[PDB]
């Protein structure tokens, strides 16, 4: 039977998504179902099966402590004087042994364990190798875009998931094209596809311009704040502690060329590049900018600051749904 | 009852007690397997056993517990020891372990220990509050070592010269270069009797690695000390397993504040063990040997210093010239400028049959002010002035000679005058 | 190709392969009403490189098993009853099963 | 001789009689098991009435 | 909480601090995993962690900072370092780099590094602005290292007999030729005490190899 292990561990599928140890403790958790299932009672039981050559050599886990509810795993700490143990947890002795590793019900559950074992292993693996490209942007045909979410494929077994909350009425949808967006939560102790790529952050046009604008990721220029409701509008506001450069007149290109092609990136969004000030006051009145404010307020205890518009370009002060005011509040 | 009893028992008295207890014909198998059948029939009607021995971590997890009469081999005599034990008390490769033991329940075969008695000779408690080893801060040689008897027999005065040729303290390390057929055996024979009859109270052990084992039995029942070897006979697994075993011993030791000194001959053959027994890294020296396979026997011979916390460790091993392999020449001259006392033998004085046939003139040990005083040091160094414009054997002519008539070294330097 | 008496049965129920050990015969014991499997005979329908990696692998992996045909015998349509010994015969050559 | 002598104690007087090894001890705990009783108890009523 | 105290602490105050937090016996283990271990702890507890060393490039892109008194040796000491600074602040080679680090989260093991105070000592923004190494224009000695301090003790002569014999400068090539047993070893100490105790304004470094 040891020549059949052997085999099976050095003909393994994905030599690289599931390591020899993980193979190990793959066959020794599938050995540990198998003689659960032998016994009637319900025992525990490591295998530890000679890693590199020899057959398997089982044990039995007792569990001291002082309870005696299943006594098959059960030893109390005044009756474990014996044996040398002194211990409170871990009395994993060698009580148990000559198990049958390849009948007809432990060749199944063994099977059935290493499909879960290595499903688990390409979710690990897929997952923290992929997940270093968190904050840069990812690409990747789809999957498959399902109602909760949509799955995505990035390479060589490789998946992402963008939620459905994230997505837009108008954003469009279905197995084949591949939509980009940033890496924003990694759970890797979830059940299943745990790499969540979103693209409503506002973050992610700045990446965006870290792939186009030559002036951001030197430092020389500093992108503060983007302002994003998707679909709406989606400006930002960028600042220059150099002396020698602008921070709208490098940025956008030459009339409308770079911040109009990562618009139709983005979904061509409205994207207008902004200047923020030192102060709130001039920020607000650039956010709603062309326009005109008759009373700019800021209020501490509020947490808020007054806005009143004067009467002659409402048409660029409110738009739809006040968008030209909701970035400025968001 | 204690294994060690049985342990410097004969075989003959093993086989008259297994008699004695009327069981199956026991002098037919292995002194191994003896002591194993009689200690579990006296332990399936007798007190609790006791035992003692040094520990060895498997990869496992578990520990075996060997002792040094059999030159800690596997076998039946091993105490198998659980790694709780190297989670409460925290052991560790190379621990002096003595406790009490029983037999193996059903199915297993090797003795459980049951409660340490003493770590290293010490208390577990106080085995949790020690220092580390390479932690340590080494120093220089401090204190140096008797080798003088003061009787001046035969042999006796070899020691004394070195006395004046390469003093030794605890901490040093020595290296011994000599071709074959000049005379070290008993070099290292009657240094390591002068050291245990002047100072009991270091314990004391010797290294023979591929050594023939005549010299190993005579020499395990004429000095003092845990005398452990490895016959030619056995692969460089077992070689660089004592290598192993009692340097983790010695480790522990100093780490318990006492003072180790290693004897081993040689250090050649011990490392071209390591260089068959390592595998190849692709990079070849002239000779066969492996740029990784000077690594750890550099290792051992640099574990000895002069720790300034307590304890100290002093290693001298011999190494082998002149005897036309490749290996020889690559590795004394990769440990030429290691070692920081030098004893060469050369062999043009020992073909004239005067012994010990010392180089003195190539020899010497650096920092060798902190050992003796300022006139002692002085008349070395008067002396050394004398002697270097001599030839070779003339030199140790002269040496010996006036060595032979005056009794006291002092006194030899004071008539040198 | 030679036919083999491989436990490797596709297009069927994990339930109606219970009455099997693993190497495709039924335990000694085990009683039968209707039509059921009770010995796991295939046949290679196909060509050659079935290697021994991809035996493994279709056993844990893979798609269905590709040139079997399910030659397998079942008990007759109608005749129950329950099995109370098995005997085979090997032809020099051929290594004994674990039931053999 | 009488299982509700056996009930009201411990096994750490068990192994202290020789020839108690794993088959025993097991055997006399996971048959206890089936009965749903533990070894090691409590009870002053005893033994009514014997 | 900066790295470089707890590294000038000898092990016995590490073992003491470690017993005063009142964890598993850390004395068993390595310096390197006991100050790892002491961190890990402190840090769950305790403020922005800090540290210092030298950085070295991997061929994975990101970078490890290790100390010196390992001498730049791997190991749970060393600070993880994104190659997101190596492309910000362009990071290199043996840059001295000082800044806040953080204990590692889910699964990670080393020490992530947080913001650079201080790179070679000397401002990020002034980091960029640099010259190359080999772009430089080299030049002949032009300031003479005075190696006699004037007092003329036992050993102190041996420094003045070079100041007769080869004068040093800085940029100069010096190599030493001697064999065994000659006495280079205080030489160099000596030598290293001199230019210590003459010019404590420039970076002195020394080299043991085998
Ligand atoms: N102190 C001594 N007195 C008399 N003979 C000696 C003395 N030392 C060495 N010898 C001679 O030298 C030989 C030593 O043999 P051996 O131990 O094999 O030398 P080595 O150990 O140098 O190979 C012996 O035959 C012995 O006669
Ligand atoms: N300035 C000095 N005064 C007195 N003795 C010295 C002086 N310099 C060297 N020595 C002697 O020379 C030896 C130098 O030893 P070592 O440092 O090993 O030399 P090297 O470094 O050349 O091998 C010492 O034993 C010491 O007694
Ligand atoms: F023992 Be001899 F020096 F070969
Ligand atoms: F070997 Be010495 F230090 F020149
Ligand atoms: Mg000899
Ligand atoms: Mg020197």
């Amino acid at each position: 039977m040891n020549k059949e292990i052997l085999a099976v561990v050095e003909a393994v599928s994905n030599e690289k998504a599931l390591p020899r140890e993980k193979i190990f403790e793959a066959l020794e958790s599938a050995l540990a179902t198998a003689t659960k299932k032998k016994y009637e009672q319900e025992i525990d039981v490591r295998v530890q099966i000679d890693r590199k050559s020899g057959d398997f050599d089982t044990f039995r886990r007792w569990l001291v402590v002082d309870e005696v509810t299943q006594p098959t795993k059960e030893i109390t700490l005044e009756a474990a004087r014996y044996e040398d143990e002194s211990l409170n947890l871990g009395d994993y002795v060698e009580d148990q042994i000559e198990s049958v590793t390849f009948d007809r019900i432990t060749t199944q559950t063994a099977k059935q364990v290493i499909v879960q074992k290595v499903r688990e292993a390409e979710r690990a693996m897929v997952v923290d190798q992929f997940r270093e490209h968190e904050g840069e942007i990812i690409t990747g045909v789809v999957k498959k875009v399902n109602r909760d979410n949509i799955s995505l494929d990035l390479g060589n077994n490789a998946e992402a998931v963008i939620l459905r909350e994230d997505m837009l009425p108008r954003e469009n949808f279905r197995p084949g094209d591949r939509v980009r967006g940033v890496l924003y939560s990694v759970r890797p102790e979830a059940r299943g596809a745990q790499l969540f790529v979103t693209r409503s952050k506002p973050e992610m046009l700045i990446e965006l311009f870290r792939i186009e604008v030559p002036e951001i990721g030197e430092e020389v220029i500093e992108i503060k704040a983007a302002a994003r409701d998707p679909g709406s509008r989606a400006k930002i506001a960028v600042k220059t502690n150099d002396k020698r450069i602008d921070p709208v007149g490098a940025c956008v290109g030459m009339r409308g060329a770079r911040v109009q092609a990562v618009s139709t990136e983005l979904g061509g969004e409205r994207i207008d590049i902004v200047l923020w000030d030192d102060n709130p006051a001039q920020f607000v009145i650039n956010a709603m900018a062309p326009a005109d404010v008759a009373s700019i307020v800021v209020d501490e205890d509020k947490h808020t600051m007054d806005i009143a518009v004067e009467a002659g370009n409402l048409a660029q002060a409110i738009g739809r749904n006040g968008q030209n005011v909701r970035l400025a509040s968001q | 009852m204690n294994l060690t009893e049985l342990k410097n028992t004969p075989v003959s008295e093993l086989i008259t007690l297994g008699e004695n207890m009327g069981l199956e014909n026991l002098a037919r198998m292995r002194k191994q397997d003896i002591i194993f059948a009689i200690l579990k029939q006296h332990a399936k009607s007798g007190e609790d056993i006791f035992g003692d021995g040094v520990l060895e971590i498997l990869q496992d997890g578990f520990g075996f517990l060997r002792s040094a009469d059999s030159s800690y081999l596997a076998g039946p005599d091993d105490i198998y020891v659980s790694p709780s034990q190297i989670r409460r008390f925290n052991l560790r490769t190379g621990d002096t372990i003595s406790g009490k033991i029983r037999p193996p329940k059903e199915g297993e075969r090797y003795f459980a220990l049951l409660k340490v008695n003493e770590v290293n000779f010490d208390k577990p408690e106080n085995a949790r509050n020690k220092i580390l080893f390479e932690n340590l801060t080494p120093l220089h040689a401090n204190s140096r070592l008797r080798m003088e008897r003061g009787n001046g027999s035969t042999e006796d005065l070899t020691a004394r010269v070195l006395d004046l040729a390469s003093p030794i303290g605890r901490g040093q390390r020595g290296l011994i270069v000599a071709p074959p057929k000049a005379g070290k055996t008993m070099l290292l024979q009657n240094i390591a009797q002068s050291i245990a009859y002047n100072h009991p109270d270091c314990v004391l052990m010797v290294l023979l690695i591929d050594e023939r084992p005549e010299e190993v039995t005579e020499m395990q029942r004429l000095v003092k000390g845990e005398v452990v070897a490895s016959t030619f006979d056995e692969p460089a697994s077992r070689h660089v397993q004592v290598a192993e075993m009692v340097i983790e011993k010695a480790k522990r030791l100093v780490e318990h504040k006492k003072d180790v000194i290693i004897l081993l001959d040689s250090i050649t053959r011990l490392a071209r063990a390591y260089n068959t027994v390592v595998p190849a890294s692709g990079k070849v020296l002239t000779g066969g040997v492996d740029a990784n396979a000077l690594h750890r026997p550099k290792r051992f011979f640099g574990a000895a210093r002069n720790v300034e916390e307590g304890g100290s460790l002093t290693i001298i091993a011999t190494a082998l010239i002149d005897t036309g392999s490749k290996m020889d020449e690559v590795i004394y001259e990769e440990f030429k400028g290691t070692g920081n006392m030098e004893l060469h033998l050369s062999r043009k004085i020992a073909e004239k049959r005067v012994f010990p046939a010392i180089d003195y003139n190539r020899s010497g040990t650096r920092k060798e002010e902190l050992l003796t005083t300022q006139e002692e040091l002085q008349k070395m160094w008067i002396l050394r002035k004398i002697i270097h414009p001599m030839g070779e054997i003339d030199a140790m002519e002269f040496l010996i000679n006036k060595l032979a008539m005056t009794k006291t070294n002092d006194d030899f330097f004071e008539m040198m005058k | 190709g030679p036919e083999e008496i491989t436990a490797d049965i596709p297009n069927v129920g994990e339930a109606a392969l219970s009455k099997l050990d693993e190497s495709g015969i039924v335990y000694i014991g085990a009683e039968v009403t209707g039509g059921d499997i009770l010995v796991g005979k295939v046949t290679p329908k196909g060509e050659t490189q079935l290697t021994p990696e991809e035996k493994l692998l279709r056993a844990i992996f893979g798609e269905k098993a590709s040139d079997v045909k399910d030659s397998s015998l079942r008990v007759p349509n109608g005749v129950s009853g329950t099995v109370i010994d098995v005997q085979v015969f090997t032809r020099d050559g051929v290594e004994k099963d674990k039931r053999a | 001789h009488y299982i509700g002598d056996l009930v009201q104690r411990t096994e750490v007087e068990l192994l202290k009689t020789p020839n108690l090894g794993k088959k025993s001890l097991t055997e006399i705990k996971d048959v206890l098991a089936s009965r749903g009783l533990s070894l090691g108890m409590r009870l002053e009523n005893w033994p009514p009435a014997s």
